[PDB]
């Protein structure tokens, strides 16, 4: 009824029926005003980049625990080709600064149970966690390619080998799940909603960002209520998202990145 | 009532509203960010063996340097560095026991309850001698990411630490009361600091020891003298961005 | 499945990587051969303005889904993935209470009037591709068959126009 | 963006609706069925072996009769009828070939693209001899449903055809240009004509041809001399009715 | 006076710069693009050998083919084409002679002058016969882009050319002149023509002949009856836009 | 004095000191306007593209005769990977409509003598002249690497073998060089220029342009004067030039080309 909503970015449009709203986080938005850290004139309001990428996310099996989350590195998830204008754009600027406007799907049926938590959250850790080496540039910022466990993170994970590990009781990149939901989100309940819409202004330690070495935020979808349902069911349960740079602008025109 | 939580967020009630009860709210402000953090909680621990006339020269000895950097997330020597360097995760002094003291210096009680990924505020810093004995020492604030100058002394018999244009204190005799405190301003060159993680790294090659933030500090605090010196943070006009979680605690 | 002729395709629990259907922005497309549009649109020389692809869900009230349904202007060939669909002009459809979902191509040409017919395909009378793909798969409980069948229809949008009567290529019915 | 097909109509939308657009309209009106069916088409051909002075008497030779009906719709001799009928399908006039042209007269136009019911116009029809030999011909113009009069001579030597009050037109010499054109009204006892089926019988015992209504044409055109004519029509001031499905084009 | 020619451009002077002198300037405008071009010129020639009651069937005779692509630059039956296409050059008809008659159809004084990069009009065709024979033809008009329609007839001895709704033209007998002659309006999707090259490829996989542009034409003329016609290009509100060389003519 | 000039455009900037002037190409300016041919609301006023791309063009030497010339395909010449931000929105688009603002750059001394005619035309042929072989999409819009000689174009060039040439006595492609100069144009002259700088709107058969099939716009250099100078002056006079993009607009968004 009046959770039938589109949404228009550009020459792109998401359609919902069921859903609840969305959550604005901090209550702000980005306002596209330009860094007072830059003396150059932004490159801004570019059409064909204040649009809605949509991405495969994961898939759902009754495998997953609670807590189980798949992570999403802003900007990166987006710099790559499938990036498009958006992504041209970033590669040949030093530096930028955007909000982003995000809306996850999930579908099943009136017999399927389970719930998701989906948030955004800045310096959330990105880095692989299945070793102890050293994150780099080319590791440190990929979304998850496989759902990520939780027991390895409520005390952090040092990037030191498995008997030094038993030393080293609290990591930094340390994150307590149990308020995860402290963050900005919304909650994907299968017999509620199959999307969850969420947008989130630019925060980060400065005015702009040098992106190349910084992924300021971070979309999670963690599951909070495992994945049910009876024998004949559909099986193939998926997590799909369409993530939307908010008024992103751009400093330091300079050769692409490679 | 009902409500549905999927909207990000509900509504905060009181017992009237499913009840036959009233508000029963009385003023209370000792919660706001600012008067939690504005008192000195114990944040590192500082120890020389050279006296104050003499060129100072960086030193360890069962993990206490006699220089310090002015972060309440924890910081020690990283693999081999000259001076202390921020630490993305924390280790016990003692490579048996499994109990602390941990061989990293910080604010326990900042780490322990730091519910924000962004803070900004001036530090107040308390050093302490930890015995009677006569004070005499010299101790140098370098802003933060300031030049060190960890040179030779320009004339015979004095601090080197003093021979600076850098803020310095200068305490010695029967008369002082073995300890110092100052206030110095936010000096850092990024907007706010990141309390907890930096999802990032610091330089142009991505080379840097990803989680930690370039220039993510106060500064430090270098001295020379005879003793032992306890520190103190204070976090005065304190202002925190980001609600995130706390540090997990193990199930009771 | 058997190259016989329908007015809808299916639809299951999976994502394919290829798009369910494509059809070839032209009003000459064998796909719309036999729609009014066409049919009008053949005894005229050209067209402007927008095209209604309209999508009509027709499986139970119990499966849901989205698709993502993509125009994608020529240039650079057809979109071979989700990854280039989605770059182009999309919208996505979710399954629910309301049946259909209408969908327009945008009236994108480097000419203010296209051809509505042509001998070879050439930058005036062929304009890119609309694919409708599979977002998340058709979900449904059991008792639920796995094919869904949603309709497809087109018509000229709210600002389209046809000029220059003229007689199309006769042929022998059949 | 969303809505539900089985309402029976859905809104025509334009690029804006669901994206950054503008309406791209242009004004046109050369789809005004007016203005699209004012033009003359193909729709008969005629052939006669008599000359203008002598007894019209009907004939065929090799599918063509020396009479027309006036009608956009497939006409021809209907089961051995002295005149061109109705019909209620088209057939190729080879019995092999299974290629056209067709023994039935229509204005293929109107047959291949009638997206209508009934239809309501005046009819302009033109008349050309196929070769360049002077014209030296006769034609009558019978009222739709009116007496066809195919009398004798009621005098020698004189044209029968225009021995009638009927309107009729007679063109002969090199001073000619061997055609006709002129305009009739509608003529039909019918308020609008069915423009491709009847679903009902024309008489009270129903035993005509079931598809084909009564008296739906604009007349018929009789024709001596000698030579091969071509005849066209044009549809002035049309009118259409209650929309309907266009003729099938095989799967590409 | 002086100038420099390097700017772009230099002053027009008359006699009364330099010296004592006055202008001599006559009103005169028949310099004005729309006028000069506002008059017949020949461009085309069309054969056909097959009557009017008959199927029309694409031929060539001798680089004479039954029907016409209307376009001032060349045209002719392009690596075997149905019909003819636009050429990106001219070739003698004679492999021997060196010398013309060329093999492609255009406007000659349309091509060796026409110092503009594209054009606008409306075009008026006019088509004559070679002889003094009473003409009996059907010529059919095509829109630019739009279908050809090289149907069979759907009636027995009927022109198939006036089997359609295209505008078409039927002339015969002794009454005539021999000749045909209207006007059509600009058919082209394109805004402006190319009138010399246009540097690029029509269609997306830039497999076409690289020089021609897409629908760069007025549409054609396909023609049936016996008889050779020369055809003469008239263009109505002519239009032209920017400036360039003309054929270059051989140093006397 | 009067002829020292500077001309911004986004983060570049040309500088002269023996400007001659700019010339407009038909006094007018590419003013940024949507083509009224797309629904779409196009992608505009980026600028990260609206600046000057400079790159060299060739070496003058003394054996180049009068007419012999260099041509640069637009937009094309900027389709690269050089084209910056221009090329990668540009390549990500299925129709452009802009002009160009050019300004060539080649200087000597008071002591060499020569001059270039320096002019942008419309629909000029940019294809390969050295074969028989038909224009491709790969050969057909290249900035030349060689001078072109100028007899073989007077009556134009058949993509057919050398002996049908024979009875092909003229080529639509045909360029009367002899009135180059009715090209909106420039000249220079050593001994009084080193730049010349013209602008040109945008034209073309249609409101907007597939750029992927044409080329529109070509800036040729042609020598006018064979350059000329003593034993003992600079022997290397090479050309160069600045070409930025008036206010391009984009319609069409979609995948890149490759």
């Amino acid at each position: 009824s009046d959770r039938v909503s589109s949404d228009t970015a550009g020459n792109t449009a998401t359609n919902t029926q069921s859903t609840v709203g969305r959550l604005f986080g901090f209550g702000q938005r980005h306002k596209g005003k330009h860094p007072a850290s830059c003396a150059d004139t932004a490159t801004d309001k570019v059409l064909a980049a204040e649009r809605y990428y949509t991405i495969k996310l994961a898939s759902w099996t009754k495998t997953q625990e609670s807590f189980d989350h798949i992570r999403v590195p802003l900007p990166h998830a987006l710099a790559g080709e499938n990036g498009g204008v958006f992504s041209s754009t970033l590669r040949r600027h030093y530096l930028c600064k955007c909000g982003w406007r995000i809306q996850v799907q999930c579908n099943a049926s009136q017999f399927h149970a389970g719930s998701l938590l989906v948030f955004m959250a800045p310096e959330f850790d990105t880095s692989n966690h299945s070793t102890e080496v050293e994150p780099r540039a080319d590791t440190a910022f990929k979304v998850d390619a496989n759902w990520q466990k939780h027991a390895q993170i409520l005390t952090g994970h040092a990037y030191v080998n498995t008997t030094t590990k038993v030393n080293v009781p609290l990591a930094l990149n340390h994150q307590n799940f149990w308020q995860w939901t402290t963050y900005p989100h919304q909650i994907l309940n299968l017999r509620t909603n199959t999307t969850c819409d969420l947008e989130v202004p630019y925060v980060n330690v400065c005015p702009t960002s040098s992106w190349t070495q910084h992924a300021n935020w971070t979309l999670v979808i963690a599951v909070l209520t495992p994945l049910q349902y009876s024998q004949g069911s559909a099986t193939t349960i998926e997590i799909t998202a369409s993530i939307q740079p908010v008024k992103p602008v751009f400093n330091g025109l300079r050769h692409t990145v490679v | 009532g009902v409500d549905n939580a999927e909207k990000g967020k509900v509504s905060d009630d009181n017992a009237s509203t499913d009840f036959v009860a009233e508000p029963v709210k009385l003023p209370e402000n000792q919660t706001r960010v600012s008067f939690f953090y504005d008192r000195s909680t114990l944040s590192s621990v500082l120890q020389s063996t050279s006296d104050v006339s003499s060129k100072f020269t960086p030193s360890t000895a069962k993990n206490l340097q006699n220089s310090i950097l002015l972060t309440p997330l924890p910081s020690d020597i990283v693999n081999n560095s000259v001076l202390p360097e921020q630490e993305r995760w924390i280790s016990f002094a003692s490579p048996t026991t499994q109990k602390p003291p941990y061989k990293t210096k910080q604010d326990w009680n900042f780490i322990m309850f730091s519910p924000f990924t962004y803070y900004k505020c001036d530090l107040e810093v308390t050093l302490s001698k930890n015995d009677r004995e006569t004070i005499s020492s010299v101790v140098r604030y370098v802003p933060c990411g300031a030049p060190s100058d960890l040179s030779d002394q320009t004339m015979p018999q004095t601090p080197s630490l003093a021979d600076t244009r850098d803020p310095h204190m200068w305490v010695v005799g029967q008369g002082t009361t073995n300890q110092i405190s100052f206030v110095i301003p936010y000096t850092s060159p990024l907007s706010v600091l990141p309390s907890v993680w930096f999802n990032g790294f610091s330089n142009f090659d991505n080379s840097s020891r990803f989680g930690v933030a370039p220039n993510a500090d106060f500064g430090r605090l270098l001295l020379q003298g005879q003793g032992t010196f306890s520190v103190h943070y204070r976090y005065k006009k304190m202002r925190v961005f980001c609600p995130r979680p706390t540090v997990f605690i193990p199930w009771p | 499945s058997n190259k016989k002729r329908i007015p809808y395709f299916s639809a299951t629990n999976s994502t394919p990587a290829t798009p369910l259907v494509t059809y070839q922005v032209t009003l000459s497309c064998s796909c719309m051969a036999n729609s009014m549009l066409a049919a009008v649109a053949r005894n005229f020389n050209q067209y402007r303005g927008s095209l209604n692809y309209l999508f009509v869900f027709t499986g139970s009230a119990m499966t849901k889904g989205k698709f993502l349904i993509s125009y994608t202007p020529p240039g650079a060939g057809e979109p071979k993935t989700l990854d280039q669909a989605m770059q182009a002009t999309y919208a996505i459809w979710d399954l629910g209470l309301n049946s259909s979902y209408n969908f327009t191509v945008p009236f994108i040409s480097p000419t203010h009037y296209r051809q509505t017919s042509y001998n070879t395909p050439t930058i005036t009378s062929v304009d890119g591709w609309l694919t409708v793909w599979q977002l998340t798969p058709l979900t449904y409980p059991l008792g639920v068959p796995n094919d869904s069948h949603i309709l497809t229809l087109v018509s000229g949008g709210d600002d389209f126009t046809l000029r220059m009567p003229v007689t199309f290529t006769k042929y022998v019915p059949q």
